């Protein structure tokens, strides 16, 4: 059934699985028209397809041309997400295809189920987890490749950099959800923390700074604080 | 006007004939039902006084042979059987009529209710849904499951309704996933009407048989088939005008006839709210929407 805190270790077993997050597929700026009406202008989007075990991110860039002349865009975005995920699965060798796809939003279940009819043994699951994958576009290199794209593109990243050399997939996913939760709650504060010291750099082939195990503790500590500050304000408690 | 004689009534029982019912006392001198209208399918149905569980009955047409009811004290139920000896049957019926041991099918002359509920139901189509080819009549009860309920476990006691599944390769064309899921017109018109049913008359016959089985026997899988067949039309953007007009009339008489007190278990809130208020045909069922709102505003 639904993925929750009760079955959280299933994420790091040796059954191939993928999270799908559609919250940055259809993105708009709302603006005023010359006649003083309101209008939307689409920007490039992306599907966030992650293996939580490996950190292998399949970033399908959704170029604004896909929306041209189409109606009910937020509905179409779910179906276009499920089309692209179905296309990714079919493109992988059998031994690489997932056994489970966990959608981060229940509205993606029927579209994904219908696009995956051809794959009856792949389980489409919702989650009760509130995952901060929306903040994926606060990661500078992911934001850059989406916004530069002039056509539909798939870009492959490892969202854990080289962390799996030193830490387990459970600990890598926890670190990643803490960074994304921080970037989602206060993007300015989160980025300040990550780059406040000039001597710690991001390798060309990486997304996050090259922190030592000690520096990661300090960083993780600073991110936890930032999330509570903001929570203590939102709710004045 | 045709007759279904009863050999006897050894156990106390509520006897149904179509939309009517009569209580018979244990060993009451009851010998059957006369004046049964020729031209329609009929259903004779039973609910024992001692065990008010397992409603069961027989679908029959009097044109297709001479049928009687005889209690079997081994299997503990009223059985339908065919009498092949025409002169023996007429001799039995005439005797019981002379002795006035038979209730008359109590049809009011103005009242088209049974005709309206059975308009498209044909014995030949019932005998393909209820497979038992050595009998001209069909046995249904409360508990019988559908071919579809079995897949999701005795094939010979199954109701073989047409399987409808909105998230099936049958319902969804590769490359038209969103189109076909949101607008069932291809599934309704090409796959079900042209391909499987051949015409709307066969589709409506099965829908009406499904309803009557739900109503008379509280057959759950029958209720599911009735709603699925309503949803498939209502969820289609493109439906022949004559089918929408006819569906409105069919549904009106099913809602009109439904015992007021069973609407909680016999009617599916999600399906009815969608069909009347959200679907492509939200504006296309005036009669059904007006009776539903006046008789069952709770559900909506």
């Amino acid at each position: 059934g639904a993925m929750n805190s009760s079955n959280y270790a299933e994420l790091f077993n040796n059954d191939i699985k993928l999270f799908v997050d559609d919250t940055n597929v259809y993105r708009v700026t709302v603006h005023k028209t010359f006649e003083g009406n309101v209008a939307t202008k689409a920007i490039n989007g992306c599907i966030f397809t992650l293996n939580p075990k490996t950190g292998h991110l399949f970033l399908k860039i959704i170029h604004t041309s896909v929306w041209a002349g189409q109606k009910r865009l937020s509905q179409l975005a779910k179906w276009k997400t499920a089309e692209e995920v179905s296309a990714l699965v079919r493109s992988l060798p059998k031994e690489e295809q997932p056994k489970q796809i966990i959608v981060t939003r229940k509205a993606m279940l029927d579209p994904l189920e219908v696009h995956m009819l051809d794959f009856p043994n792949i389980a489409i699951r919702p989650t009760e987890l509130r995952l901060p994958f929306s903040a994926a576009m606060s990661i500078d290199k992911l934001s850059d490749v989406v916004m530069k794209a002039t056509e539909p593109q798939m870009v492959l990243f490892n969202i854990y950099d080289d962390w799996l050399d030193r830490i387990s997939s459970y600990t890598a996913f926890s670190r990643l959800t803490l960074l994304l939760r921080a970037l989602k709650t206060n993007e300015e504060s989160a980025k300040m923390i990550l780059l406040s010291d000039p001597t710690i750099t991001i390798k060309s082939y990486h997304l996050w700074p090259s922190f030592t195990d000690e520096q990661w503790i300090t960083i993780e500590s600073q991110m936890r604080d930032l999330i509570l500050t903001e929570y203590g304000r939102k709710y004045n408690v | 006007m045709n007759t279904v004689p009863f050999t006897s009534a050894p156990i106390e029982v509520t006897i149904g004939i179509d939309q009517y019912s009569f209580n018979v006392k244990e060993n009451q001198p009851f010998h059957g039902i006369k004046d049964i209208p020729i031209g329609h399918v009929h259903v004779i149905h039973f609910q024992h006084a001692d065990n008010s569980s397992m409603r069961y009955g027989y679908w029959f047409d009097c044109r297709m042979g001479n049928f009687y009811i005889q209690y079997d004290p081994k299997d503990g139920l009223y059985k339908m059987m065919e009498e092949r000896d025409g002169a023996k049957f007429e001799n039995i019926v005439h005797n019981f009529k002379e002795r006035q041991m038979m209730v008359s099918y109590p049809k009011i002359d103005e009242d088209d209710t049974w005709y309206n509920l059975t308009e498209f139901v044909q014995m030949d189509k019932i005998r393909k849904i209820v497979r038992k080819d050595e009998n001209q009549f069909s046995y249904v009860d409360s508990s019988m499951t559908t071919v579809q309920e079995n897949e999701l476990s005795d094939p010979a006691h199954s109701l073989n309704y047409t399987v409808i599944n909105f998230k099936s390769r049958e319902a969804i064309r590769p490359g038209h996933e969103m189109e076909d899921f949101l607008d069932k017109s291809y599934y309704l018109n090409t796959v079900m009407l042209q391909g499987i049913f051949k015409n709307s008359s066969n589709y409506f016959g099965e829908l009406q048989f499904a309803f009557l089985n739900a109503m008379f026997f509280g057959n759950y899988g029958s209720s599911l088939q009735w709603h699925a067949m309503i949803e498939l039309i209502c969820s289609s953007a493109t439906v022949p005008k004559h089918m929408l007009d006819k569906l409105d009339e069919i549904l009106y008489y099913q809602i009109k006839t439904l015992p007021e007190q069973y609407s909680d278990i016999l009617l599916n809130e999600r399906v009815w709210n969608i069909c009347l208020y959200s679907s492509f045909q939200k504006n296309s069922l005036h009669n059904t929407e007006k009776i539903m709102e006046n008789k069952y505003p709770e559900l909506l």
